[PDB]
């Protein structure tokens, strides 16, 4: 996912 | 954003104040009504991939509908990574991987590869997914009323039936069937003697009385 | 819109933010008041298509209204198409936005001489906007009539109104239904309408 | 027709 | 409007959402105070004649005023076609013109105002509206007797803005009508004062 | 006239 | 006004709804007050004779204010005339009449011209300086109170005396050497004096607390 | 006498 | 802010009455709610050390968070010089990309160099940090704490779930909560539904599940 | 102010009214409150003594904190006569002459002579040496006019640690060194004093916030 | 003294 | 340390 749940939107991962 | 300066280039923006404000607060009062979703396209006209996710990121509250719509881009940038294998990668257009100077890389290229415009059609999906499920009425439950104006009552038929954004064949065969079959009395008749292929303004005008 | 820049040319802007709120807020203050019209035509200056459908879907609520505006944009572009059939000429669904891109948009606009999709689409709005005025008019003109206390100039503010909305015969309507006081007065001048107020104020 | 009833401004058909 | 650009040339603009309320709200808060003729100029600086019209068409109720400036603008268009028998009266008054020949008659060189020609037969319309809705006489002034000298000149040209006659007239007026009604405690010292007497000077002597 | 009453400023004739 | 563009040649611009707006309301809210006339003066910054005309005739009442304004405009555009007599030779202007400077008897081509000419002749900034004496005058006919009426009640807290103070000192337009002190309470009075002559005010107000 | 009493501001005579 | 203007050069430019007066209604209409984050980050988009200190320090009020906002500045600046020691130009130290030491010529010159030594962003990434850690400490609940009332509706649940772990944020938590806190904090009868659809239910799939 | 337009020239503008405007709410809203001063410096960005003036001159009002004001500007400005004694005489072509303390202050300068002194290669700053002048003494104002002393700020009974630090703090900043971490757990609820007294010294202010959270 | 008590900031003496 | 308690965000040292 590129997103996860309940992280901000354009966080980057990691 | 991406917008033209003097000598006809394509040059960053700060996303402005104005603009940040305009979306908080069409968010606050308006929730997911479906001219919400228009508003947001305007809003962001021009909009890097950063700019979306800070839009999307000024909205407090609503969490469950930001988590579904979190879920659409995932849904839609592994369907991108499936068709797509430098061009941008799903992550990159969702603005997780990019960074802005990439971001305004891909969109003032020629030619331009629009991962805003890509982001931002994911983005408007999702919302249109909200604003049906937030549908707070169904289309068979708007019925005139004795007392009510035939007026008011299209405005509440057309406005459910946007907001269920069903298919082009059940929003016809509702506004075939359902609108005048669910009239009060009074505007029912005065319909039927209009006959059919009535255009709305001959309805309207025939029951303003 | 489109706008220009520094030199002769045409260049595309995107939709203002003051004009986005003001169109949204003129249609939640004044509903469709005569006056919301040339408010329109004001907002959309400059107006690419997708512009007028930007500002025609962000409004919420009068949806009968919109959809007696789709009615109204579909005769307008299948007559175009009846009068219409260098560059490619836009069929009516290419003015009304539908099957154009705004760089196809933007090329009618911008090129010399211009093919006008956005003022031709705008007149087709106009032209249903004014067909719902019509139909909100809550009142007919022939049933305003001068109140025997009632002011003359606040009789004609309510006539002038009335008129306006509904869109000679009035030359004769007006004098013929003001009070019989003013009205004597009024058909003894046998005439402009500010020596007709003068003569009832 | 290129506004079907119900159908939001400038939608692609 | 017509506004100056940054490299010196006149281009049209559209006409911005600020100018259009600002207009709007002035009729709104102001049934036609002589205030209004003014903000109007200012709110219609560089206009054209289509934005002429687009400003007065925004104009909500106040249609008995609105009816009177359209047969003002009929009187001074008709009268411009005798004066000449190229724009004519119906183009100034935008209604036969279209914005490209507006456009060009005003950057023309030698200029066609048909812009400030336009704007001068609605200005005439307007001032002509606000006499009719001049509610009082500048011969009903009068000082009260425990109203302040300031408060009593503050009426009296007031009233005597909106019942515009020619100078002759409001110098009539002011040499003779505002000394003759001031209440009688004050009005004594207007003549010790002298006829001569600057404004500021008679507000001084009756403070 | 250019003008009517109830019709538009600048409305076009005919 | 007169701006400066962006390839540095004054050219005109309409005064701004904003602008007319903002002088409209400082008069409404804050009449004749002291501080109006800094507002005025930076809200014609700029201005033609035209512009400054527009911004006094927007106002509605204060006619009394505004005929005595007149009278003010009259006198120093006779000493303008009686101290600057007034064909062209080629490269040159005509020269401005009192009159021409209050934009009664010039077009604005020629106060753009007076303005934007080299070097400026500045019309507009001489009209100014007679319309801010003319309500520089306003301001001192319509102060209610004199500077000799300011004197410390016993509960009143000293900053809230020092305020009344340069307040109506400042509407009359030295005098205040020893007036401040010498109308004070009695107990700070005589702390003032304890400090002696030449106490900063700062040192004086620290002291009645 | 540039303005006179009752003249608005910058009326030409 | 350093912006770029219409000719194409990076310049200086004052910090605008409108968003000046945004920042410091957005913080008193909404304290430290997580979404103030963006819009700080966005309000001061091109900023200056200079201007990020301006919009901090008109902040009339939270003075104890912008207390802790300090203390954060100093462990991030302890942090920067702890890990840094021609024509070659001088490097920021810590107290520089904080504005305290450095002028504003001396902020441009490190923004505008090639290569640039992009202070503002390096500074805002601090305050972003500090806040980050004020969201955190004034978020009201837990979320364990979240549970859905027997007659709560399931989307004004979920809408307080995912607010709650907004403000909670750092990953490791939330994805297994998420999967395992969500479904297991539902009323009775909500709860035996989520399971039944098993994993790999989205949430959309959850709320039409859940919708009565 | 003076800002740099599309051509990258040190130009002259209007100060906005929309700045106006900001600066005289500012002040009616907020009077002397600390925050007024950072608002006032970004509000006079790149202003001239000329439109440091304007600001400062379209306050109604607060009159006996403008007068201070003025007190400082005139010992500011005496020390920068006695500093800066201007040679004089014929100035040399092309040169500006050198700026009084009055001339800094926009008494005796006139808007073109700011503007030269401003936009001059290199620039002399009157607009940003005045604004120091003025923002010293509005700091003495706002010393002068916090109402509460930093010694009477002190935990009550029910109310709660992080309301009681906010109070702390915006106090503090009035005043304008050492007693801060001390006073700070010496004033906290009989509660949470005993709990951050057993967190130990060298605690952070986030780690003593949660202690009694 | 370059400020006079009660005149306004940059005011000419 | 760079910033001190109660002295405002950039202030200069000495
Ligand atoms: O004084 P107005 O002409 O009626 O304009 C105001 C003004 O906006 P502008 O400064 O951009 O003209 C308000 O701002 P403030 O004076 O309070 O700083 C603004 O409020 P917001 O800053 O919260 O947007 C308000 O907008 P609104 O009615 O949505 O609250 C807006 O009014 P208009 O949009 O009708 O012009
Ligand atoms: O459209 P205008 O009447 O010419 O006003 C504009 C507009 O400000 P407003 O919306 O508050 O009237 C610009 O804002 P945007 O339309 O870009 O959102 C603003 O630009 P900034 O927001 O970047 O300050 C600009 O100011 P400026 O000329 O200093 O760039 C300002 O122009 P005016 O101050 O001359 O009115
Ligand atoms: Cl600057």
């Amino acid at each position: 996912p590129v997103l996860f749940p309940g992280q901000p939107f354009g966080q980057p991962p990691l | 954003p991406i917008v033209q300066n003097l000598q006809g280039q394509m040059v960053h923006q700060c996303i402005s104040p104005r603009t940040l404000n305009a979306w908080v607060k069409v968010v606050e009062e308006k929730a997911f009504s479906p001219e919400v979703i228009p508003m947001f396209s305007a809003l962001s006209c021009g909009a890097t991939p950063q700019d979306l996710n800070t839009m999307l990121n000024t909205v407090g509250g609503h969490q469950a509908a930001m988590q579904m719509l979190k879920e659409t881009i995932n849904e839609e940038a592994a369907e991108w990574d499936r068709l797509h294998p430098r061009e941008p990668r799903g992550s990159d257009i969702a603005g997780t991987t990019s960074t802005l100077q990439e971001q305004i890389g891909w969109m003032t290229h020629n030619p331009p590869i629009p991962v805003g415009e890509i982001y931002k059609r994911w983005i408007i999906l999702g919302l249109n997914k909200i604003v049906r499920m937030y549908s707070p009425t169904s289309i068979l439950d708007i019925r005139q009323g004795p007392k009510e104006p035939f007026r008011d009552y299209v405005d509440r038929f057309y406005k459910t039936l946007r907001a269920e954004q069903a298919s082009q064949e059940v929003k016809n065969a509702a506004t075939e069937t359902l609108l005048v079959q669910n009239a009060n009395p009074d505007c029912k008749t005065i319909l039927k003697a209009l006959g059919p292929g009535a255009t709305l303004e001959e309805m309207m005008t025939a029951c303003q009385g």
